[PDB]
DNA sequence: ATCAATATCCACCTGCAGATTCTACCAAAAGTGTATTTGGAAACTGCTCCATCAAAAGGCATGTTCAGCGGATTCCGCTGAACATGCCTTTTGATGGAGCAGTTTCCAAATACACTTTTGGTAGAATCTGCAGGTGGATATTGAT
DNA sequence: ATCAATATCCACCTGCAGATTCTACCAAAAGTGTATTTGGAAACTGCTCCATCAAAAGGCATGTTCAGCGGAATCCGCTGAACATGCCTTTTGATGGAGCAGTTTCCAAATACACTTTTGGTAGAATCTGCAGGTGGATATTGAT
């Protein structure tokens, strides 16, 4: 058997998709392209995200990405930014930044 | 003997804090409070660790953003200090003025 | 034991590191009072929709799932929770 | 057993870059919002197939919701890659 | 043969009259009872029928609508609608 | 025939009610509990604002209700307020409000 | 230039309604602005919403549905 | 000749408005105003009546709503003068801020 | 304090735009027997939540000293308010003309329903390495002299 | 400017907690075959949305005059920051036991079709009236002397 995720070129699980699709919203029919499209557009952004948090922690000079790094990525990129309003990363932190007033001397 | 002037310590602490991620609220205190709000509530509960911690992060966080926007609010009143009222404007234009 | 005043629990010190991630570099005295002030009512809110969805399946924990779906209801998702 | 999305995270994450892992904690997230999103698109997905008075959810609606719910260059790019893979799925058989 | 748009003003004029006989409601009035009628109608149903979603339930009781009511309703307002829900449930079973 | 919103005690459509909770939220078993709670809810909720606006039609010298009696009865009790943040009640208006800093002097 | 046909005398009339009493020169410009990203944004989920239905017409119930998801609900255009 | 101080005649504007719920755009040119962002998006579009004065209903709505909290802003910065930083401070705090 | 220029409030009248009442078709709610489903009941399991315990150091609390911030105050340059003015254009009301929705009626195209075969996930276990945490010292920032 | 006090940034080391591979059970996708069903398509009616034309009124653009506001500048009171002191309570980690969340098997009570008969609700028409809108005689408000 091929799976139909390898049919479409995805990685992520496009019939889990299906399943997923229809446990919540029982009542339509779901296009044989809907789960595939979903799993396309989901593998996408996850890899956007990924691009920069990988980045972001290859900076701090890290092997491995935590949810800092994830946060300083969404935090700095003005679309995921949106994308996650009223979003709060756990262990994520806060990107640092010091209004200039606070600044001392002259 | 040596002292910084008032003001520099806290510029310390302020990059300090906002380069790392640990919670900043005592744990047992933070869930005996969260135990004695939901007794008050609902008698004989129990709680999975990680609600506690769950809340735990949602309360930090709600607060540090409460605190960004307060302090936008005290430099907006060309201040360094945040204030009371500063907190109070800043709560009714996010809505939550109740 | 009997849990009485734990709000207090919520020190001075701790509401000023709170307040450094936050950016702010001096603080008012009457602060810390307004705060937990503040921070009672967002904690008894959540708490209060989180105990009514477990209430709802009848049971007698809380669990992370009830905590998170109480967020959303007041529009603040949470990550690193889910399930 | 319970399933989450963290193996394909991780193909995923072995694309953009080989040398690198992620932490439980941060894989915890990528899982938050994975789901988030998933719900957030199916949702507005049905919410519109409803609209229209329709009985099934297709690519048409999948992709009307994304359009919607994305900042304008990530719904491009998004559209893209599932218009592409629907594509690609209609003749693979 | 042609529409037949379907809304509450019946109901809320009746709601109106039952208690203000010498109280009209404008047109643009009751367009707006209209709107909350439906607003509310929306969240409760939405609300209840994602009750039941998490406690793997298949099917929307009175029990989901009332927490639902409980989720969405402010202190006194929820308060009120659940006894008057409740009393309305009773009633439709104490008879048929 | 008797109607179910008869034997409810109700004015708000129980039957019609039902209909809607299924047309919207289609993969569910509706118990007859439902429709009538809803409709009892909703009619309250609906008596509720009425009330109000009335009052506030009346304190206006006007015995037709219109949107500005709405808004001034929303506006004015606090948990309806709490209830409709988000709501433009098209043509309400605003609450009559002038910060005192802004008052002439005296 | 369809914009500024949004005149000062009129954002003027809204600012009052708002309870405001002075008004800096810049806030005209600055307001259209505001008004320009709010009305872009609706007007470009209404739209979605039309042409995803195959519509040629944007009816009320799209501006009702933009403004929902803005978070912005509109009681009073349902009928 | 009569000539009333400063601020008397706003402040009688702002008494007036505050009572009355017409719309205080023209319509005409907002009519125009909508079209030809809505161009920019599709062509050949036709509007029910209606959805224009939704439109109108809502951004008119959403503009006082926002003078209410500037106005908050401006107070706060002990002003009565609202400027273009109050309305910046009050969206930024609003989550809408670009 | 006392004019006096203006605005605003209140009593009264009435034609009419708009709210209300009314005369019937008909989609939809209510009624009925049967077929399909569900979630409460109850005995059972093992996961994880509560309570303990003893050690101890990180961190809270309290007091002292003073720097510098917040706010009160004075002052003046000049941006916005108020007002008379000349007048472009939005507003008002009609107006067929056809774009274009909502209706219906038919049917090939595309999920759904029920099974059976095949294997991509998952939990647990065996295996590995990024990095937490301490160690020392060179560097930079701070603040007094 | 110079230096003494401290905190910051950094390169190294390394055991181990936690991340990364490794193995086989099992829900679960992926094939097959009809059974049921949308929803685009062709066909067509008609609710409204648009295009043009033509007024008078109600605004709006403007430009002159200046009140008073925002913002700069000076000053000092006292309130918050820094800090060292004393030691409590939070943390950390291993231990036991059971309350209870999760799963499983099943009987009956509730809902779901399939469907027929019974009116409540809607639409367009007939009848009806609250309040806009204009007048005005009086009171209140604002602003100068």
């Amino acid at each position: 058997k091929t799976s139909r995720s390898a049919k479409a070129g995805v990685i992520f699980p496009v019939g889990r998709m299906l399943r997923y699709i229809k446990k919540g919203h029982p009542k339509y029919r779901i296009g044989v392209g809907a789960p595939v499209y979903m799993a396309a557009v989901l593998e996408y952004l996850t890899a956007e995200i990924l691009e920069l948090a990988v980045n972001a922690a290859r900076d701090n000079k890290k092997g491995r990405v935590t949810p800092r790094h994830i946060l300083l990525a969404v935090a700095n990129d003005e679309e995921l930014n949106q994308l996650l309003k009223g979003v709060t990363i756990a262990s994520g932190g806060v990107l640092p930044n010091i209004h200039p007033e606070l600044l001392a001397k002259k | 003997p040596h002292r910084y002037r008032p003001g520099t310590v806290a510029l310390r602490e302020i990059r300090r804090y906002q380069k790392s991620t640990e919670l900043l609220i005592r744990k047992l205190p933070f869930q005996r409070l969260v135990r004695e709000i939901a007794q008050d509530f609902k008698t004989d509960l129990r709680f999975q660790s990680s609600a506690v911690m769950a809340l735990q992060e949602a309360c930090e966080a709600y607060l540090v953003g409460l605190f960004e926007d307060t302090n936008l609010c005290a430099i907006h009143a060309k201040r360094v200090t945040i204030m009371p009222k500063d907190i109070q404007l800043a709560r009714r234009i996010r809505g939550e003025r109740a | 034991k009997v849990l009485r005043d734990n709000i207090q629990g919520i020190t001075k010190p701790a509401i000023r590191r709170l307040a450094r991630r936050g950016g702010v570099k001096r603080i008012s005295g009457l602060i810390y009072e307004e705060t937990r002030g503040v921070l009672k009512v967002f904690l008894e809110n959540v708490i209060r929709d989180a105990v009514t969805y477990t209430e709802h399946a009848k049971r007698k924990t809380v669990t992370a799932m009830d905590v998170v779906y109480a967020l959303k209801r007041q529009g603040r998702t949470l990550y690193g929770f889910g399930g | 057993r319970k399933e989450s999305y963290s193996i394909y995270v991780y193909k995923v994450l072995k694309q953009v870059h080989p040398d690198t892992g992620i932490s439980s904690k941060a894989m915890g997230i990528m899982n938050s919002f994975v789901n988030d999103i998933f719900e957030r698109i199916a949702s507005e997905a049905s919410r519109l197939a409803h609209y229209n008075k329709r009985s099934t959810i297709t690519s048409r609606e999948v992709q009307t919701a994304v359009r919607l719910l994305l900042p304008g260059e990530l719904a491009k790019h998004a559209v893209s890659e599932g218009t592409k893979a629907v594509t690609k799925y209609t003749s693979s058989k």
